[PDB]
């Protein structure tokens, strides 16, 4: 049963009416994490640095091959907690946009 | 084969249900082909005069291929977690034949030049043999049967017993 | 009226390494076909044991075959074309001699821009037929690009 | 050797006219317990709660193939004692009439 505060758009730690932390939990916590975690460039984490995405090797590189943009961005996706998988993830490009939709079936 | 009159003109064929969660996984899939093979051993056991008594029958697991085409990856990397996913069992349901119980045992995928979109593969499950296949349940949450754990080996903490009552205090 | 003739059509075929300026097919066979490509097959149909159809995608060659009069010009570059080995070239990541055949399609202006292929077969020697004049020679290539065709 | 009280179409205990209990055996035992067991729905026995046919989840439901119905039906037929299998099962389907008929082999 995963938890997390309750966090805006700008990433930050969003208060209630009240003035207290909401924690969220099951769906909308793991729905939040994967969200914050698609967001992690590669080489963040001083704790596991392998971890996040490959923002400039994967994408916003001269690519052959977004095969290896789209492993990056499903590793991403699972490594959050009760994730089990991802039931689609399109990687769709358009004129200057790398369009990227997933499906995860989290087990909530 | 017969059995059932529908009598709708859009019934799918092919399911396999996560037993837990009820829910459809690799629903993309293109099967072609389903081989349920059964399999059971007998112990013929030859004895004195020209004679062979088979005596008992053990029921050795239910296994089932599929031949099938992945059109797309999201559907590759499914069955892949199908593969991997070490905690469901699936429940497969070919052909007005249902089988609970299902795991993958088995995983062939095949890129040819005679097929560039899709993928053709062979999934192969195997069933997990239960002593008890229908089980017994009860609703309400104070009449379990009890589960024994054994002998223990209760492990150790430094707490005090000043804490323990500021604790219970709390 | 649609005009479907042949007269006028010209090739041009230019190889990476034995004629890389190309030379020209225009003494096109008499008794043969002058152009003949088989069907391209692209895709493939699968069944489904649920009566459905499944559609994919599947290697297709394009095996191209023009015919020339014997002892012409065009034969004989046709010829050298032929007994011309694919090890006695430098390697590239392209095709050992990779060559195209531009196919101007009458004065309409068609073109078609046939490239990344090579020669397969064709006739080494004049073979002479029962009323004693010589068969026309058969070449055929296989190509892996069909896009470029104008008109 | 199945033995039951007998009872009529309302499923109550009808007696005879001498007012005592009828316990039927062998056949009629085995039919009545295939009609009543036909007729419970699922979660209905709390100390099994899996048994019972499923005649909101199986049948009743927007499904697209009713191959779990007959699953349901079947188990339901075969989890009374003495039934050996069924010979024959139609899952018809009128306009509006959910048509099942069996054919029990029970063994007597």
């Amino acid at each position: 049963s995963t938890s997390t505060i309750r966090t805006g758009t700008n990433n930050d730690i969003l208060l209630d009416d009240n003035g207290n932390m909401v924690i969220l939990r099951d769906v909308e916590a793991c729905a939040q994490d994967v969200r914050a975690a698609m967001l992690m460039r590669t080489g963040e984490n001083i704790f596991d640095v392998n971890s996040g995405v490959g923002y400039f090797e994967y994408i916003f590189s001269p690519q052959k091959s977004y095969d290896d943009a789209r492993k990056s961005i499903a590793d991403a996706i699972l490594s959050s907690p009760d994730v089990t998988g991802i039931e689609q993830l399109d990687i769709d490009i358009t004129g200057e946009v790398f369009g990227v939709d997933a499906k995860v079936i989290t087990i909530h | 084969m017969l059995g059932i009159f529908t009598s709708l003109l859009s019934s799918r064929s092919f399911s396999i249900v996560d037993q837990n969660t009820n829910q459809l996984v690799a629903a993309d899939l293109r099967i072609s082909r389903v081989n349920t093979r059964f399999s059971s051993v007998g112990q013929r056991h030859m004895l004195e005069d020209g004679k062979t008594k088979m005596d008992s029958r053990t029921i050795h697991p239910m296994e089932i291929i599929v031949e099938v085409f992945c059109p797309s990856i999201d559907v590759v990397d499914q069955i892949n977690q199908l593969l991997l996913d070490r905690d469901t069992l699936y429940k497969v349901i070919t052909r007005g034949m249902v089988f609970e119980r299902m795991m993958c045992t088995s995983e062939a995928l095949n890129q040819t030049p005679d097929m560039i979109s899709a993928t053709p593969a062979r999934l192969t499950f195997s069933q997990v043999l239960v002593q008890n296949p229908k089980p017994i349940m009860f609703r309400n949450a104070g009449d379990s049967s009890m589960i024994d754990r054994g002998l223990a080996l209760a492990e150790d903490v430094v707490g005090s017993a000043g804490d323990l009552f500021d604790y219970a205090v709390n | 009226m649609i005009n479907v003739s042949g007269f006028g059509t010209g090739i041009v075929i230019v190889s990476a390494s034995s004629f890389p300026m190309g030379f020209s097919l225009s003494k096109f066979a008499d008794d043969e076909s002058p152009i003949s490509s088989k069907e391209l097959e692209p895709f493939g149909y699968e069944m489904l044991y649920d009566g459905g159809l499944f559609a994919f995608d599947k290697a297709a060659p394009l095996e191209v075959s023009v015919s020339v009069i014997a002892g012409s010009e065009d034969d004989i570059n046709l010829r050298i074309l032929l007994n011309s080995k694919k090890g006695s070239f430098r390697f590239l990541p392209g095709i050992i001699p990779d060559m195209t055949t531009l196919v101007a399609t009458l004065p309409d202006g068609g073109r078609t821009v046939l490239s990344n292929g090579t020669i397969i077969k064709g006739p080494a020697i004049d073979t002479i037929q029962n009323t004693g004049r010589r068969k026309g020679n058969t070449y055929t290539f296989v190509f892996g690009s069909y896009l470029g065709a104008q008109t």
